[PDB]
RNA sequence: UUUGGCACCUCGAUGUCGGCUCAUCGCAUCCUGGGGCUGUAGUCGGUCCCAAGGGUUGGGCUGUUCGCCCAUUAAAGCGGUACGCGAGCUGGGUUCAGAACGUCGUGAGACAGUUCGGUCCCUAUCCGUCGUGGGCGUAGGAAAUUUGAGAGGAGCUGUCCUUAGUACGAGAGGACCGGGAUGGACAUACCUCUGGUGUACCAGUUGUCGUGCCAACGGCAUAGCUGGGUAGCUAUGUGUGGACGGGAUAAGUGCUGAAAGCAUCUAAGCAUGAAGCCCCCCUCAAGAUGAGAUUUCCCAACUUCGGUUAUAAGAUCCCUCAAAGAUGAUGAGGUUAAUAGGUUCGAGGUGGAAGCAUGGUGACAUGUGGAGCUGACGAAUACUAAUCGAUCGAAGACUUAAU
RNA sequence: UAAGGAACUCGGCAAAAUGACCCCGUAACUUCGGGAGAAGGGGUGCUCUUUAGGGUUAACGCCCAGAAGAGCCGCAGUGAA
């Protein structure tokens, strides 16, 4: 074969547990951070902004703000650093990608659900 | 792909309009290139006139131009209800290809490497 | 960004070697037709 | 992207409000920078009073470029705006009220002083 | 030691250890089979031939490769064996231990080694010369007439002349190349692949000579 | 490598300082190393010697030649080359014609004392250089793989820790010391990742013309504008690299000698030691006219197998193409065929088609429906075309010794 | 065109950015004329409601609105020039 065989792989690599979800949706995400001593758990919460091409390739994008200070954390989607995920929410989305949002604060940031 | 030193607003309305009288004619005279790739193109117009559905119609109404045939008899129809009409039926059975090309001698103004073309 | 010297119609000559012209082929007609070129249409006494 | 003559805010409570470049050491022929490293700047907008004062010469850390990085998880942050936080030739800070987050690539630069000074660290 | 040839597939990421991100590069070696056995009393060197892929067998109207011709069909039978389509040669190994007609397997090596690449470039073109080198280029406004090109290209009438090993432009083009010290992620046999920590010189379905280091 | 002196070539033209781009050679060496020295305990500074292989920032201020300063850096060298290079770039300054000021001049004008402004031509013939082909030749002909005579390329530093705060030390400073971890810069290979690009992909949207009106489409408006974006090309994105290790070594430093009856870092030994030389690794390389070496295949039927018809191994013409590509060369294929296209599917991308139906006064919304579309990508399918066919293509020379 | 934003340069040359219309606010200095479009702010899409007009008015109707609300949609409403 000259064409399945690389998904044959990488098919041992992927994982299966993970839900499927869409831009729109507000999600909470537990990662498996290994500081010097243990292997402490924490979550992050934000916005699905974009997820590209399928395989290990797809890799997905989130949004949140701190401080007022807006952050973004991309991550691959069959890595092992995550324990878990949750859909908090869901949101009417008209786009596939949503830059269009690292200029906005506040209730100009605002979503519907579904 | 092909850009045939043209620009792109030209080389569209230029496919178009061949493809048009290439309906018309079932078999014409240029150059080669111009031949490699309307064939594409037309062969794409009879894989949708294949269906006779309405959005497919909606579809080469886009390409096809506004052209009237008169036919034998003092009868008229456009290109449009001759594809979908008297076409679709022939190569209804048919699975690619749809037609064929006739390599030819140069022109005289040029070495233009000249062809026909024909349906099949 | 001009000649200084002139050219010797040897040297002319020398260069212009591969300044030529090859050939066709014209083959003949076995499938169908007179002697004409291979696996084409009747250009001079051909049928294919 | 990170280069001198390029404007920096600042994230404490030393007395500079805003700062721009001059250098990024390291070796000879260093160009350029992102979080993790020690510079040098300016600053051009300053708070009145606090310690620090327009037209003073200062090292400095950075924090949370916009051109955020990515690690050997393969995992990427980014950030939307950039900023810097002034040192005391120590890896010890000046203002102590420190704002807004900060990234966790600066354990290894021992700022763990100030990552506990920190709020939120990601 | 441990040669084997292949061609490039495509390149992907894995996770591997510690949740690690590695992108590496995909090598299908496959038929890979000993051809001649060369000697330093018959041949001057003591090394072997081996070919990768095998073809199609003698035929009439062959117009292109995919078939072999005669004395491509005597060497392919010397040993027991079919007509191949890539041939090299290896001085690295040890013969002693291998033998011909084998078919030295993707299995020969393990995930967790050093090797040395050797592929060629993509080829690019005719390119100028701060694509072709690394030569910083000049300005485009404040009213000038130098954007790409070079400049000089050599001293004044002292040596009136231009040396060789000047960096004009040229064909940017498919050479060879020998990378090292790569490692191996994982050796495959149902497909009978492997996996590289990389990239290596080539375009797809090219061909891969891939060895050992030692370094 | 200054100021000059001589006026030999050049005024029927040797036509411009700096800077830009690009260099390349020296060493009387800035970093780098090594040693010896120190008023050096190690470091300090300093001194000498060995050493040129490589490397030897970015900005502010004067056209200024220069120079000063702010930050750094391991250092931020001195020089040569028509004061390196303008048929490769600028012209900021000159020197041009306008003009002003100051001074001098009876004045016309001058100075330089400044000031503002003020036109930089050329289709590359030869050599040369970078790449690319064609021709022919290697005592039989062809295909493929190769040795490599030589040639080119590569050697930069910095850091945390372990040994070791140990030696030195008067502690401070702090080693040489092996490692890994390292980082920078530099050169490389690639687009899996991040991002850009994306002009035949998807959507949205204004004006305006036609399709009678309606919408729907289409045209034109920088691709009409905006958002996104496949393939490929990409870096700011990914991974690599550098180091050694051997000798031969040098300054040297240790050694042992004799002449100079002694001794005294070979004068005949022993050593060691430099980014120095070589080896060491990468690339090109039998036009290496000396033409190499191995393996396989072909072998005039006629026939001094000369020489024709032939012919064979083998090539070429032509044709479908692209992992290649200015061209041509390279490569993949040429019907016993998946080479391209089409068709079908898929991937991926975009974002919920139309028509129905419902809701809604309306704009609009919901479901039908991750819908509908989809260029380069992937598979499959011979539906289309690469079919007929032509051309070339050897006949193993002599000498001698073996045989 | 990322990100940085004149570090380029003799010199921000060039290129970039602004611009229409409506509203609000506009300093110093002045030969009182002006400066001044100073600056600096804000706003414009589509449907329904009229309440109410410019009335298009015969008059609510004709469109523009009296121009005030309520709603619909988009990243974006002098969406182009």
């Amino acid at each position: 074969t000259n064409h399945k065989l690389i998904e044959a792989v990488t098919k041992s690599q992927l994982r299966t547990d993970l839900p499927s979800f869409r831009p729109g949706d507000t999600l909470r995400v537990h990662v498996r951070i290994i500081e010097g001593t243990r292997e402490r758990i924490q979550v992050f919460e934000g916005v699905v902004i974009k997820r590209r091409g399928g395989g290990v390739s797809e890799t997905f994008t989130v949004r949140k703000i701190s401080s007022g200070v807006g952050v973004e954390r991309t991550f691959p989607l069959h890595t092992p650093k995550i324990e878990k995920i949750e859909v908090k929410r869901r949101g009417k989305v008209r786009r596939a990608k949503l830059y269009y949002l690292r200029s906005l604060r506040g209730k100009a940031a605002r979503i519907q659900e579904i | 792909y092909r850009k045939l030193g043209r620009t792109s607003d030209q080389r569209k309305a230029m496919l178009r309009d061949l493809a048009t009288s290439l309906i018309i004619s079932e078999r014409i005279e240029t150059t080669e290139a111009r031949a490699k790739e309307v064939r594409s193109v037309v062969e794409k117009l009879i894989t949708l006139g294949k269906k006779g559905d309405l959005a497919s119609r909606r579809n080469a109404a886009k390409t096809l131009r506004n052209v009237e045939i008169l036919n034998e008899d003092e009868t008229t129809q456009t290109a449009l209800q001759k594809l979908f009409g008297e076409i679709a039926e022939r190569y209804t059975e048919r699975q690619g290809g749809y037609t064929r090309i006739l390599k030819q001698g140069p022109r005289r103004g040029d070495g233009a490497e000249s062809v026909i073309i024909e349906l099949v | 960004a001009v000649p200084k010297r002139r050219t010797s119609k040897t040297r002319k000559n020398k260069r212009r070697t591969h300044f030529k012209i090859s050939v066709p082929g014209m083959t003949e007609c076995p499938n169908c037709g007179e002697y004409k070129l291979s696996h084409r249409v009747c250009k001079n006494c051909g049928s294919y | 992207m990170i280069q001198q003559e390029t404007r920096l805010k600042v994230a404490d409570n030393s007395g500079a409000r805003e700062v721009l470049t001059i250098k990024v050491l390291g070796g000879s022929g260093r160009k350029t920078a992102n979080i993790g490293d020690v510079i040098v700047c300016t600053v051009k907008n300053a708070t009145p009073g606090g310690v620090v004062k327009k037209g003073d010469v200062v090292k400095a850390v950075i924090v949370r470029t916009k051109s955020g990085v990515r690690r050997n998880d393969g995992s990427y942050i980014k950030f939307d705006e950039n900023a810097c936080v002034i040192i005391r030739d120590d890896k010890g800070p000046r203002g102590t009220r420190i704002f807004g987050p900060v990234a966790r690539e600066l354990r290894e630069g021992n700022f763990m002083k100030i990552v506990s000074l920190a709020p939120e660290v990601l | 030691t441990k040669g084997i040839l292949g061609r490039k597939i495509g390149m992907t990421q894995v996770f591997g250890e510690n949740g690690e991100l590695i992108p590496v590069t995909v090598v299908e070696a496959k038929e890979n089979v000993v051809l001649q056995k060369k000697t330093v009393e018959v041949d001057g060197y003591n090394a072997i031939q081996v070919g990768f892929e095998d073809k199609k067998a003698y035929k009439k109207d062959a117009k292109s490769n995919k078939y072999a011709n005669k004395p491509a069909e005597g060497h392919a039978k010397k040993a027991d064996a079919a007509p191949k389509r890539f041939i090299r040669e290896f001085r690295n190994v040890d013969v002693d231990a291998y033998e011909v007609g084998q078919e030295v397997s993707v299995d020969t090596f393990v995930a967790g080694d050093v090797i040395d690449v050797t592929g060629v470039s993509k080829g690019k073109g005719f390119q100028g010369a701060i694509k072709r080198h690394g030569q910083s280029r000049g300005p485009m406004s404040h009213g000038s007439h130098f954007h790409r090109a070079p400049g000089s290209v050599g001293m004044a009438s002292d040596a009136s002349r231009v040396f060789k090993g000047q960096k004009m432009p040229g064909r940017m083009g498919g050479n060879t190349v020998t990378v090292q010290n790569l490692e191996v992620v994982q050796v495959d046999t149902e497909n009978k692949v492997i996996l590289v920590k990389g990239n290596v010189p080539g375009p797809k379905k090219g061909l891969v000579e891939i060895r050992t280091s030692i370094k």
